[PDB]
């Protein structure tokens, strides 16, 4: 992505980010999903009953086709967050319809973002 | 949508006031129903569980929503009811055990739906603040519930104000190739809580 | 901010090539030519190919030295020839005395020479990618001579630095993930390499 | 509908200004993509082909529309992009032949979609004036394109201003009984043309 | 008065270290690196530890000479690398040509080079004492190279002087009475020494 | 009383803002002193310990009071000081262990009071916001302390903002029959806390 190739020409950065999900399945497919974000400096949740407590958003792709979440604020240099996808409800399908689908991730940055020091990149060609 | 306010009055008196999504239950062709005691369903989860078990006294209202997820090739119908002071009886030791009386957040499956497991015809369980779910009309239902009680400011670990009951009147049925279990989801949101 | 600018992104000096004029051993000549370029190094290629059309000026600096970091006082000549002109072909050819090939004179023991060159193009901008049907964007050459009658026997090493001013970029495009193979052409190898590092599983992390 | 104007500016300066419907392309489960050079796609068809081949100089803008025709039991997703100065590279004689560089009105099928046949990640080909097509949302896409060029009034038989690219990200799939090829159609309409 | 000021207390130039690049005998290399510091000498340590938080700028001067106070005209290169960057590792490594490591060129027979460096820190001030849980306040490095192809056989001695400007000190603390033992740590010996000289009796004097 | 405000400025930005009474320490004829790291003394007690260990960032001011309880037949004098960034050194492995660096709420007894266990003369430890306690004048001392820091909003489990130190300059002494240990008590009260 263009955020993670332009952040290799600098050393320090800080700000918020943006992630947008998109579902590509049949028209008559229904179900629910759960997306959560664990703040920096913690442990990855082991069950969905624990990820339900923090920051999250439910998503029913049978009624909506795209959902978005915003990370509050991150700042690294030169231990930094995690996001998980959980099942909540199975995937329902009528007869004579495929039983597979796919998702896209579509990451991006926000309006509060700064770069503070110049250096040469390392991922040569 | 078509929200129903029980008895026409709201309770009227951030961290502990948020949506709690409960476990999903599977609906099959053979099924009886489920029920949940509502002063306790949240006596083990979140901050609300902590301050309910610590403080002596409790009062609150509630808002409940039930969601379905099916297709246009399925058929069925459900009933959602709320019963103040839902006492569960035992058929013939004259003493139901702890599990049926105080189920966890997952609830307990009905044993004899016809008499509502309490010798109640279930043909008259519509005076209660009910709602209907038909698989061809809609897939949602919302209910408001004030704090009904004789003596104000009662316990939260020794009392049960009311209960919520879901029962399939018409049986689920489908054709070959379709998923054999529509899921059902329940959510709660404490409103105007005190301790 | 000011640091995250196109103006500051390209505003630095840096090496573009090294040139050595040899007058000892099997080779006894006094002149050397160098076709000026802007994309002789891989890193500057990937930084200049974030855009398609550009327009700027250039400033050139020359540092010259012997093979043992010694600076005697021998004289030297630097000449720039515009595009579309013959280039010298001998130590003392005729082209070394022309009034239209701007030349400069300086000694070996002195502050480095510094000169500037305007924007030389018959269009309104430079193009790195041309879909229509030896650098592509011809700009000129640099001929370097030691003013002497006979041979000297001492080699000279010359480096050159370029600064660019008043940059203007118009349309962007993604960066490059494949290895460079040839100059002036985007040909790539047959073993496609993944852009991202690998992982054991989609549900694992450290 | 959801028309997108590339870079936010129109070109702004009967017989040769009309809709031209191109050949239909078939989409299968296995497929890579197609692309079309756009100063030449019409250098063999209609009046526009005649006055382009005769006159020395040329300038124009364009409007493009892509249409799909599927049912509610199919699944997939496409991407439509426009690339100014789309140079095609050759993998390892360092010289691609005439066919790939200058395809006819039917276009050329992509060989290596992952690197966009030019060593370009295709994970970043969204800075270009793109649009999406999802088989469950809609079936149309429109794009406006001004006349971008360094030197005004260039040739029409020796230059290529830009190119249009269609790529399936998600693969097509269906069930038994359904048609095994959804068609795709492309149309062009010259706007503000000069010679 | 003006002389009893924080501004005048710290406003002087002075040596911070000596660096010698050796290219003769058992060691034949052309480069030498030096981690810049501010507390390499005991006296400057006791004067900089009267405070806890500080903020300033720095100016650096370089004086270089042979081993017999002779000044020939060989060329030299000085390069500064910001914190968080690889450092050279050979006489002619790749890092000697990068557009982001500010470098300067000067001869051996010339007025001494002089450069300035801004306040480099990710906080609002420097800290000499940090109660939380190879200098601590990283600032950079200085790589010095003699531009040559082969060896030279002549060693070079280099001294460096630092001036600091726009000082700001916030919270004071008492001075040090115990002997210094280790760098970056306040560890002290086990034989506690009295701060004041001794006297025969409390009722005697000279 | 004679309250002293450190550096003349207050921090200036129910359940977690209350008085915390620490353990009592005994004063004897032979004694060196005690000290307490102050961002951590309360990292194991009350609600404040819970929200400090959970949340990443922390900032706060503090108010401290020291009380004595003696009679008119005892004699002595103490010194109470507050040291921003009190780093403890080790005499001659160049590494003090965890216990001295991060003592509990009970604090750690001084080993070498003369050099303040950090090579500091202790004859100059009065530039710090100090106060005196004399057994014949009074028995109380109060100190206000703002939030001094270079970078705002730092950690609470990996940083130590300051420390508090109590040292007997004159030795305790008495006569026969009297109690052989005067007690000393310390209290804290977080003011203008944030998380």
């Amino acid at each position: 992505t263009m955020v993670g190739q332009i952040c290799r020409y600098y050393t320090q950065w800080s700000g918020s980010l943006k992630v947008t999900f998109m579902f590509t399945g049949s028209f008559m497919a229904t179900g629910k999903m759960l997306i959560a974000y664990t703040p920096p400096g913690s442990a990855q949740p082991a069950t969905r009953e624990a990820a339900m407590l923090g920051t999250h958003i439910v998503w029913d792709f049978g009624l909506q086709s795209s959902v978005t979440l915003v990370i509050p604020w991150i700042s690294n240099t030169h231990a930094t967050g995690i996001v998980t996808i959980w099942y909540q409800t199975n995937f329902v399908v009528p007869p004579d319809t495929p039983t597979e689908a796919n998702i896209i991730a579509l990451g991006a940055a926000q309006k509060n973002f700064t770069l503070k020091l110049c250096k040469d990149t390392d991922e040569i060609q | 949508a078509n929200i129903v306010l029980s008895y026409g009055e709201w309770p009227e008196y951030v961290s502990v006031n948020r949506f709690y999504t409960l476990s999903t239950k599977s609906w099959k062709t053979e099924s009886t129903g489920w029920y949940w005691k509502f002063p306790d369903v949240l006596n083990d989860t979140g901050v609300f569980g902590q301050n309910a078990q610590f403080h002596y006294l409790y009062r609150s209202g509630f808002c409940m929503h039930v969601q379905c997820n099916a297709s246009k090739f399925h058929q069925g119908a459900l009933l959602v009811a709320a019963i103040p002071e839902f006492v569960v009886a035992a058929s013939s030791g004259l003493y139901p055990d702890f599990a049926h009386t105080n189920p966890g957040k997952n609830g307990q499956e009905f044993r004899d739906p016809y008499v509502l497991d309490a010798g109640i015809p279930l043909s008259q369980a519509l005076v209660f603040p009910h709602q209907w779910i038909n698989l061809r009309t809609n897939n949602c239902a919302t209910i408001i519930m004030p704090y009904v009680n004789a003596l104000p400011f009662d316990s939260a670990l020794n009392h049960s104000n009311f209960g919520l009951v879901v029962i399939p009147i018409s049986p689920l049925k489908y054709c070959n190739g379709a998923t054999t279990e529509v899921p059902i989801t329940l959510t709660i949101a404490p409103l105007n809580s005190e301790f | 901010v000011n640091e995250a600018s196109v103006e500051h992104f390209y505003s630095r000096a840096g090496l573009v090539g090294v040139v050595e004029v040899k007058d000892s051993g099997t080779s006894l000549d006094g002149y050397t030519v160098w076709p000026i370029d802007v994309m002789g190094f891989v890193q500057q290629r990937r930084k200049l190919e974030l855009s398609t059309y550009m327009r700027f000026d250039a400033e050139f600096t020359f540092v010259s030295n012997l093979n043992d970091s010694t600076t005697p006082g021998m004289l030297l000549q630097y000449m720039y020839v515009p595009p579309g002109a013959p280039k010298p072909d001998s130590r003392k050819s005729y082209q070394w005395q022309t009034a239209t090939n701007p030349s400069v004179f300086a000694k070996l023991s002195d502050p480095p020479p510094q000169v500037s060159v305007p924007f030389m193009s018959p269009a309104t901008a430079y193009q790195w990618f041309y879909d229509g049907y030896c650098p592509n964007n011809m700009m000129g050459h640099f001929a370097i001579r030691t003013v002497s009658e006979s041979t000297t026997g001492k080699n000279v090493h010359v480096r050159v630095y370029m600064r660019i001013k008043h940059v203007r970029a118009w349309v962007p495009r993604p960066l490059r993930s494949q290895a460079y193979m040839v100059k002036n052409y985007p040909t790539y190898s047959q073993t496609i390499t993944n852009t991202a590092t690998d992982r054991a599983s989609i549900t694992t992390t450290d």
